[PDB]
RNA sequence: CGGCACAUGCGAUAUUAGAAUGUGGCGCUCCGCGGUUGGUGAGCAUGCUCGGUCCGUCCGAGAAGCCUUAAAACUGCGACGACACAUUCACCUUGAACCAAGGCGUGUACCG
């Protein structure tokens, strides 16, 4: 029907074009018959119709005419749906400043006449007036005056001067301007002169002229003439029950600005006095700016109520406008609502649904059908025969549901599971059966929660619900690989009751032909359910290349596990049943039978997986009781000893020995020492408690306790609550965050006392309050990435690059957190990787890693990958496919087409509710220490000058199992490749001092060290060592208060001691507090100290939305040599001295903090040149977009494996892609842009790639990382930055630029309501951009 | 919650001037000059902590 | 802060009071202004005349003593026949003495005569807008020369001037001027005809009125500064008492109306008041004005405060409503019924119930409906004027099924009972018309309708159509 | 480095003292009456004629009268409705009202 929606602003002429009718009489409706009146705010002649085809009069009632007017009173007799088009028009009489062109904080009429907003306003209220183009006599333009000035100036300048005031005033100002000519001022002023903020201002305005005057707009439309009215239809009055209307409020709001200008054209008629006419065209511009958006004035409330009144820009903006009530969310027909409950008895590719739903959601179907089979004659009778519920009716429904999908939907719908479709079985009752695996994806209980289904109308989406949408296609999560249709809770129970064995039972020890005979020998009660015993099983393998090689075996195993092999498809080995199958284990086993046999066996591998689960559940009786609970007989005894410790620390406080914060510490220390003695001897007395006894004295076992096979099978709950029912549970906090001292030494089984369960309360409310808040700030957390990244859709199909980031384990000072085989699997290599043997290809360069290759690198030696990254990727407008990855509910390569920017969102916000010395090796192997440069000490050991140095412990297979950061001049016991011990403390650096330890051997002096000023005589009473030590910024003098105290070495000839290998001395600066224990002429060793210096979830919307550390770490522009330069500015002067290029850069550092390097070193770009917290434009800036999204995806995979959620990096990395995608131009060029313009890294990549085939000069740009709250809002598309945040402002903007949309995303594709770029329409878009323009 | 006021103008608003807001908000140190050197009065109680 | 109702009260708290003798004072300066405009009247006798075919439309019973003029000094019609009859000899005798300084003191006398006339605004506003309009026609003519002469030949203003201002009427300017022989005299040749002709038609205007535009140019440069003294003593009295207009419509804030729209009525009351000022009866300004401004006031909120608008007398009958019923809640004490209505007032109790419901303001469609959710009035409003789909689907099936049946009859008794009423194509054709269309005899349209209907009644054919209505 | 000012985001989805009087003209009022052009669902399930008959009933083709035209429209005569203007009496007398104060963030302008 149409393409790109197109924006701008509204002449006047424009205006009168538009309406149909000039609404020139506040009425509305004539009161005692209810005709609108002619011609008020509801009119016959200026909009039309009330009534289909009618005249208001009568004189045209039927379809005899349809393009005659009446000449009695004008109707244009038409179609009602008429009056909800047509619009009108109001000739104001003074012109009027439109609002959100003068009060939006980026005001356009504010920085187009380079004027300030207060002055404008007191221009608008005619507090004052204004030149406009007064000549140049003695007044400048933008000068403004007051009224005496005025009279001064008239009086002193009869004629050639013009000055009005008011909204004609700035009419006029914005009419007289010529545009090209101060085009052609700012660029001379922006080519020669430099005031670099100011004239960054001048560069914005200069971007806002020239594209202004690229669009088609005048300035003085910013000012409103004419103001157009909305349809009626819009702003109706119509009758409730009862006599009563209820209008809208742009009925008042029209009411009032109709009636000031019928007020101010009637003034003007009498030739008011100007105090009048002043306050009247105010009154016109408070009641113009109140109907436009109210809100931004003192806010005009309505009539008859103290309640403010609804504006216009209140129905487009926010949660209850209409970008976010009524066209981003719609609410649809044919659904329904009921609640949820279980049905074991199904399949999950089928749904329990009511017979009293499936009649009245499926009422056409059920209409034509019945008209098809002339049981009714017409249609009326179908309605009546559905109405009666006669018998017949229950076959055709049944012919209607037989295949035909509906959709389940919960209502927080956070990942794409939250929608699924299902087949209807009829059930006798009102209420929704659903499956129970299902549930765990839903994150539903049957506690009351209630769901709704909505019916797919035509064919198209049967199809989609059936072969996308379907139960049994979701059984991978889009957030991992991790089966999302885990089986939860009573037939994990059921599974481990079932899988177990016991010393002694009925049966123990007998030898079984197969599995048939174990059930048979269990059914009729002859043998126990667990009892080991020999079996013979055939399993069957994939050996040969997809073959079903067959061999058959004794195996000693229970009864249980024999009966649950049945149930095991064909391809499975047998060591997938032989362990206790926890939930854990049972995950295990359906991801190994999905990814060996596909999803068919998989699907109804986990229908008769939870059949058995739920029948050997019933068969257990597993059943909770107060005995469950074994309280133990060490606990009192415990308590005793914890209660005659603390009495002896109360005692030793008493006695004044101890403060309060040690006293404090000791308490607590002790009471979390008599929790882990009570939780360790709690264990011990559940777990092993079962002793029984088998052809001979005892054995002990793992017990058959209720709650103890509820806790280990994780079916529900872990020991902590195991521990809070029998041991005793924690330590309790305060309201400020303190922890009591007095913990709650009872638990459930036991009674709680009044206090204990008060301080409990606490705990409890603070929970549930936060659980609240989390899930509010999750919710914004989910919306602002989704609105970030809709745009990005998968196109292409490869770009072939050569790019990519290097994925290694993320192993970092204990054991492995993530593995490199569960990182790199599922996505794709840039270049081939190679084993420790070089120049063998174990991979070629570009291949889908799958579950054998990730084999096929774990049995080699490999530790480090290159992978293709999607941030990386070379592809226009999208992720090409074979850069992308896998990872999706198949397990193929993600297709053309796929959104994977709303499910990359929708994959990281949806556990947004679940949020919250020296070395001390652990491991054993060969130690290894990069970037690392140090010298060998008198004592043997070795001391370190470089602190890049990264320690890790390499065993035989060249892979890390551990890494040490190491400090700054540390303590190496051994070197580096020498094979270390475990436990062998290596490096022993003192972390409360900070080394000055150098690398020549020599006599320590004093240079430039004034005693009294830089330096004070101390003499200790301890040690007695008496020293010049230098001091604080305080005492020292004014004369030594920028002179620094400086260490230099000598040797016994007394020449300068040279470093060996260069020919700078290490003479050393000093800092306050920095205690010179070697003073003048005292020999030192290599590297010998020459002083000493003493001393959650919104973590993720810091991330993302990348806002600035409060403390940054600052880091080296470019790499060369570091030194000092002026003092005591309260900051210094950071000066780089690179070898080869240009030099003078410094930089400002506050110079009270501490700093890392030293004067003498050496920095690389992007160095640390302090520690703490560093923003992530820095890391962009200096290292590289690798490292940016390394940082980004490391610390945020930090934040959820705290909680231990698993989410794939594939979806943070393309949150990153779509923050940085604007990039300022630092080097125009050929190109069309600007010096400091902000423009979008594909435009501009797209434009050199134009201009670099060819043989001209490109376009150097700097590449800018955008939080996700601006980088969603600066974009080519407005209605994508207009549909959530802001909206004022981004109308304004886009209407100023005249942009045009292209509908480009998603969002617009939504908004307008036609196919979506990204799915199925993805096809349709295809053929659609093949035929348009070409 | 209107603009922040300097505090001592309520007082002011009160009909206090500034020698008995002084009265009542400190302690007066006499300075006598005991015929020469301009001595100081003396409670001990005021040297605390000094 | 931007309060505009503050910044109206400091753009006049400047203007100060007035003094009980400045008010008179400003009175006499109106005085001079209208006795200035009618001494500006007085002069030109074209006015005059005019009033005086506009008494003979009176004396011709085509109009009304209440029409043309209203009181004398010292509005009886026998009183009208003798005051305009020695009007009528003053007119007979003062104009033919042109054959000039003996006729100027008998048209003095003439105008002062005149000027003991009392008349009705319209008619003297009428004048006055008739010599505005005869002076914007030779003020045309007058830049139309300049536009032809003056810019575009390079001729000076004051060469133009100086022979035209002093002179005005005949060829002295021009066609000596002309023949003076100057360097602007030759541009003059390709334009003489046209500023011949603007002069021709200036003498023209002159002719019409008799006098020149020496007398004319300062008979209304007296007329305009005599109305702008009197226009500036009016601002000046307004300006003063805008504190009665602020200090009345205190009273009627909360009655629907905004304060600054109620202040502005009272303003224009204001000025309607001291357009209507008479000091010469004694009274204070405030007690004259300020009937005026509460009847301004109150007739806008009558007029403009209400969505639906009701009428003034309407109003009136609310305001009796609710003050009787505020008077007998403490006579009985419960409320009143409608009943104690009935005799309580003079009205049959039946209009007083929908006097009682048309009083009712309508709600705003977001007020919100409990626990202050999204949930608004709004979003619980049904369409009433849709069709439900199934009514649709009756009406497709039902053009199908008459179709059908359609195609069953013969060809003239579908074609007929298609033209006959509104079937799939314009309007229906009546008797008449049909016969117009197949020259065929009105009545036997009617019998072949008939026998079309008697065919149609008929099962086979009646059975799918008697299906469409539902028992 | 402070102050003043302003803007902007979040604060979950889903389910629930006026009173009185007169005159004038007007009608996008669907309210009685008159005049004017001017119709339709009735006799007619064959009132009539002729032809076919499965029939004495239904199909196919013709002509006329009586009777339903104030319907639809137009224009005037009553009622009502709304509107304008004018008058009489009484009172009134020169700078108002207003809410709300308990969260977490982001940013801009001005001045020192
Ligand atoms: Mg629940
Ligand atoms: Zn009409
Ligand atoms: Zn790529």
């Amino acid at each position: 029907e149409f393409d790109a929606i197109k924006i701008a602003l509204a002449s006047p002429d424009m205006i009168r074009s538009w309406s149909f009718g000039e609404v020139k009489k506040p009425e509305t409706i004539n009161y005692r018959t209810f005709k609108p009146e002619r011609d008020g705010l509801f009119c016959a002649r200026i909009f039309g119709p009330v009534k289909d085809y009618e005249c208001l009069c009568g004189k045209y009632k039927r379809l005899k005419h349809r393009g005659v007017i009446c000449e009695k009173c004008g109707v244009e007799v038409t179609q009602t749906k008429v009056r909800r088009e047509r619009m009108g028009h109001i000739e104001l009489a003074s012109p009027t400043a439109h609002i959100w062109f003068l009060k939006s904080l980026p005001s356009r009429i504010g920085l187009l006449l380079d004027m300030p907003l207060r002055d404008i306003e007191r221009v608008l209220y005619f507090e004052s007036y204004v030149v406009i183009e007064g000549g140049m006599t003695n007044l400048e333009r933008q000068q403004i005056l007051t009224e005496e000035q005025y009279l001064d100036a008239l009086e002193e300048f009869g004629d050639e001067f013009d000055a009005k005031m008011g909204a004609e005033a700035i009419q006029a100002l914005l009419k007289s301007m010529d545009l090209e000519q101060e085009c052609e001022q700012l660029r001379e002023e922006l080519n020669e002169t430099n005031s670099e903020t100011k004239r960054k201002k001048l560069t914005k305005r200069i971007k806002l002229l020239e594209a202004f005057v690229q669009s088609g707009n005048k300035p003085e439309w910013m000012i409103l003439t004419v103001l157009p009215v909305l349809p009626p239809d819009l702003r109706p009055l119509v009758p409730l029950d009862g006599g009563r209307f209820a209008t809208s409020d742009l009925n008042d709001l029209y009411r009032r600005v109709i009636n000031r200008n019928n007020r101010l054209k009637r003034l003007l008629d009498l030739a008011a006095p100007d105090i009048i006419v002043r306050n009247e065209k105010r009154m016109l511009q408070e009641a113009v700016d109140a109907l436009l958006d109210n809100g931004r004035r003192g806010r005009a409330i309505t009539g008859s109520n103290k309640r403010p009144l609804k504006s216009l820009a209140d129905m487009i903006k926010g949660k209850q406008g209409r970008f976010r009530q009524n066209l981003l969310g719609k609410r649809v027909d044919y659904s329904g609502r009921s609640v949820i409950t279980v049905g074991p008895y199904l399949r999950l590719h089928q749904c329990g649904l009511p017979k009293k739903m499936a009649l009245e959601l499926f009422k056409p179907f059920i209409y034509g059908k019945l008209e098809l089979r002339g049981l009714a004659t017409t249609i009326k009778a179908a309605k009546k025969m559905v109405e009666r519920e006669e018998a017949v009716v229950w076959d055709i429904l049944d012919e209607v549901i037989r295949e035909h999908p509906v959709l389940l939907n919960r209502a927080p719908t956070l990942h794409r599971l939250g929608i699924q479709a299902f087949e209807p079985v009829l059930i006798e009752g009102k209420a929704i059966q659903l499956h129970p695996l299902v549930c765990a994806a839903y994150n539903a209980d049957f506690d009351g929660d209630q769901m709704a289904v909505h019916v797919p109308l035509t064919l198209e989406a049967q199809l989609e619900a059936r072969a996308l949408m379907m139960s049994t296609n979701n059984i991978l999560s889009p957030a991992n690989g991790e089966p999302i249709i885990v089986p939860s809770q009573d037939v994990v129970l059921g599974l481990y009751y079932m899988t177990r064995d016991c010393v002694n039972a009925k049966g123990e020890g007998m030898v079984l032909t197969g599995p048939k005979e174990a059930e048979r020998l269990y059914r009729s009660g002859l043998a126990s359910l667990h009892a080991r015993v020999k079996v013979r099983i055939t399993e069957y393998e994939k050996d040969a290349n997809g073959e079903l090689v067959a061999k058959t075996s004794l195996k000693d195993t229970t009864v249980g596990r024999a009966i649950l092999w049945m149930i095991v498809p064909k391809g499975l080995p047998y060591s997938i049943v032989n362990q206790a199958l926890g939930k854990k284990a049972i995950s295990k086993m359906l991801n190994t039978c999905y990814r060996i046999l596909g999803l068919k066996p998989t699907v109804i591998f986990a229908d008769q997986i939870m059949y058995t689960g739920f029948a050997y559940a019933a068969r257990s009786g597993a059943s909770v009781g107060i005995d469950d609970m074994v309280i133990p007989e060490k606990k009192h005894e415990i308590i005793s000893e914890a209660e005659a410790e603390v009495a002896e620390i109360q005692e030793q406080f008493q006695s004044g020995l101890v403060t309060a914060g040690e006293r404090y510490n000791k308490v607590i220390d002790i009471w979390a020492a008599a929790n882990d003695r009570v939780s360790k001897a709690m264990m011990d007395n559940l777990q092993t408690e079962t002793v029984i006894n088998r052809d001979g004295q005892e054995e002990k076992q793992v017990s058959f306790n209720s709650i103890y096979m509820m806790a280990d099978s994780g079916a529900r709950g872990s020991a902590a609550q195991i521990r809070q029912l029998a041991g005793m549970r924690g330590l309790m906090a305060k309201p400020d965050g303190s922890i009591i001292e007095t913990p709650i030494t009872a638990n459930f089984r036991e009674g709680l006392n009044v206090l204990q369960y008060f301080i409990s309360t606490h705990g409890a409310r603070k929970g549930l309050a936060d659980t609240a808040l989390k899930t509010a700030n999750s919710g914004y957390l989910t919306r602002r990435l989704v609105d970030v990244a809709q745009d990005l859709v998968v196109t292409e199909d490869d770009c072939g690059t050569h790019e990519g980031i290097m994925m290694t384990p993320v192993i970092e000072g204990g054991d492995v957190k993530e593995p490199l085989r569960d990182r790199v699997l599922g996505r794709v290599t840039a270049e081939d990787v190679l084993k420790p043997g070089t120049a063998d290809i174990l991979v070629p360069r570009n291949t889908l890693l799958h579950e054998q290759w990730c084999d096929l690198l774990e049995e080699n030696s490999v530790d480090a990958v290159k992978v293709r990254s999607v941030v990386s990727c070379d592809t226009d407008f999208g992720v090409c496919a074979h850069c992308y990855g896998r990872d999706l509910a198949r397990g193929h390569i993600i297709n053309k087409g796929e959104a994977i920017g709303v499910i990359a969102a929708q994959s990281i916000g949806e556990p947004g509710t679940q949020l919250t010395s020296s070395i001390q090796v652990k491991n054993k192997g060969s130690i290894k220490l990069s970037n690392v440069k140090s010298v060998v000490n008198s004592s043997g050991k070795l001391v370190i000058t470089s602190r890049n140095t990264e320690l890790k412990l390499i065993d035989e297979f060249g892979r890390t199992k551990e890494s040490y950061k190491v400090p700054y001049g540390a303590v190496l016991a051994k070197g580096d490749g020498e094979q270390v011990a475990g436990g062998e403390t290596v490096a022993n650096w003192d972390p409360h001092t900070m080394p000055v330890i150098t690398e020549v051997s020599g006599f320590v002096r004093f240079t430039d060290m004034i005693d009294g000023q830089t330096i004070t005589r101390q003499t200790d009473e301890l040690t007695g060592l008496s020293s010049l030590v230098v001091l604080d910024s305080a005492e020292r003098t004014a004369g030594g208060k920028d002179l620094r105290p400086a260490l230099k070495i000598v040797d016994a000839q007394g020449n300068d001691v040279l470093i060996p290998g260069t020919d700078m001395p290490a003479q050393y600066f000093l800092p306050g507090k920095a205690i010179v224990q070697l003073e003048d002429g005292v020999q030192i060793s290599s590297g010998d100290t020459l002083a000493r210096i003493p001393q959650g979830l919104p973590r993720v919307a810091d991330l993302f939305e990348a806002r600035r550390p409060k403390e940054p770490a600052i880091l080296a522009e470019i790499s060369g040599i570091v030194s000092f330069g002026k003092e005591t500015k309260g900051k210094r002067r950071l000066v780089i001295t690179p070898v080869d290029g240009s030099d003078p850069y410094e930089e400002m550092i506050p110079k009270w903090r501490q700093l890392n390097v030293f004067e003498g070193e050496r920095v690389e770009r992007g160095d640390v040149i302090s520690d703490g917290p560093e923003a992530p434009h820095d890391i962009l800036r200096l290292r590289g977009v690798h490292a940016v999204t390394r940082y980004i995806v490391n610390e945020v995979q930090d934040v959820y494996r705290l909680q231990g959620v698993k989410i794939n990096d594939k979806h943070i990395e393309v949150i990153v892609r779509q923050m940085l995608r604007k990039a300022t131009i630092v080097n125009a060029g050929s190109s069309d842009f600007l010096e400091g313009e902000q423009v979008e890294y594909s435009r501009v990549k797209i434009a050199n790639r134009e201009l670099e085939a060819n043989g001209k000069v490109g376009a150097t740009y700097s590449r800018d990382l955008l939080g996700i709250t601006k980088a969603s809002l600066a974009t080519e598309s407005f209605i994508s930055a207009a549909s959530f945040q802001e909206t004022t402002r981004v109308l304004t903007e886009a209407a100023v630029a005249g942009k045009r949309d292209e509908l480009r995303g998603l969002k617009e594709n939504v908004i307008v309501g036609r196919l979506i770029p990204a799915g199925t329409g993805y096809a349709y878009h295809q053929d659609r951009m093949r035929r348009r323009a070409a | 919650r209107r603009r922040k006021l300097p505090a001592t103008i309520i007082l002011r608003a009160l009909n206090y001037t500034t020698e008995q807001i002084l009265d009542l908000f400190f302690e007066k140190v006499i300075f006598e000059i005991r015929d020469n050197k301009l001595q100081m009065e003396l409670v001990p109680e005021r040297l605390r902590g000094e | 802060t931007t309060d505009p109702v503050r910044m109206y009260m400091r753009e006049m708290g400047t203007v100060e009071l007035l003094t009980r003798e400045g008010e008179i004072d400003i009175a006499k300066r109106i005085e001079d202004g209208i006795n200035q405009v009618q001494c500006s009247v007085a002069e030109y006798p074209e006015a005059i005349t005019y009033l005086l075919e506009q008494y003979d439309r009176v004396e011709a019973e085509e109009a009304r003593l209440s029409d043309l003029i209203t009181g004398f000094v010292d509005i009886d019609p026998e009183l009208a026949r003798e005051k305009f009859a020695e009007l009528r000899a003053q007119y007979v005798v003062t104009r033919d003495t042109i054959k000039h300084a003996t006729a100027q003191e008998e048209i003095l006398k003439l105008s002062e005569v005149f000027k003991q006339f009392r008349l009705v605004p319209k008619q003297f506003d009428y004048l006055v807008n008739s010599m505005r309009v005869m002076m914007d026609r030779v003020r045309t003519q007058e830049r139309l020369i300049m536009k032809l002469c003056v810019e575009q030949c390079k001729m000076p203003k004051k060469n133009f001037i100086t022979l035209f201002t002093g002179n005005e009427t005949s060829d002295t300017w021009f066609n000596a001027a002309i023949a003076m022989n100057k360097p602007w005299s030759e541009k003059l040749h390709d334009v003489s005809e046209e500023v011949h002709r603007a002069l021709q038609k200036l003498q023209q205007i002159e002719e019409e009125t008799g006098l020149t535009i020496e007398q004319v140019k300062d008979i209304n440069r007296r007329m305009s500064i005599g109305e702008a003294k009197a226009r500036r003593a009016k601002k000046e009295m307004v300006e003063a008492n805008l504190r009665l207009v602020i200090s009345i419509a205190k009273k009627y804030t909360n009655r629907g109306l905004q304060f600054l729209d109620l202040i502005q009525e009272g303003n224009i009351g204001l000025m309607k008041a001291v357009d209507k000022f008479e000091y010469r009866r004694g009274y204070k300004f405030s007690t004259y004005a300020t009937w005026w401004i509460r009847q301004a006031i109150t007739r806008s909120i009558a007029d403009q405060a209400r969505t639906i608008r009701i009428p003034v007398h309407m109003i009136e009958t609310i305001n009796k409503l609710n003050r009787i019923s505020r008077q007998m809640l403490q006579e009985m004490g419960r409320e009143p019924t409608p009943e104690e209505l009935a005799e309580r007032m003079l009205m049959p109790e039946d209009k007083i119930r929908k006097v009682l419901k048309i009083a009712k303001e309508p709600i705003s469609m977001e007020t919100p409906i409990g626990d202050d959710e999204d949930s608004h009035l709004g979003d619980f409003i049904e369409d009433t004027t849709l069709e439900l789909p199934l009514d649709s689907a009756t009406t497709e099936s039902l053009r199908a099924a008459t179709h059908d049946v359609l195609a069953g009859l013969t060809a003239r008794e579908a074609k007929v009972l298609r033209m006959r009423f509104g079937i799939d194509m314009n309007t229906d054709y009546t008797l008449e018309e049909v016969g117009k269309q197949f020259d065929v005899t009105r009545e036997r349209i009617r019998q072949i309708e008939a026998k079309a209907l008697r065919k149609l009644r008929h099962p086979s054919r009646s059975e799918v159509l008697r299906s469409f209505l539902d028992d």
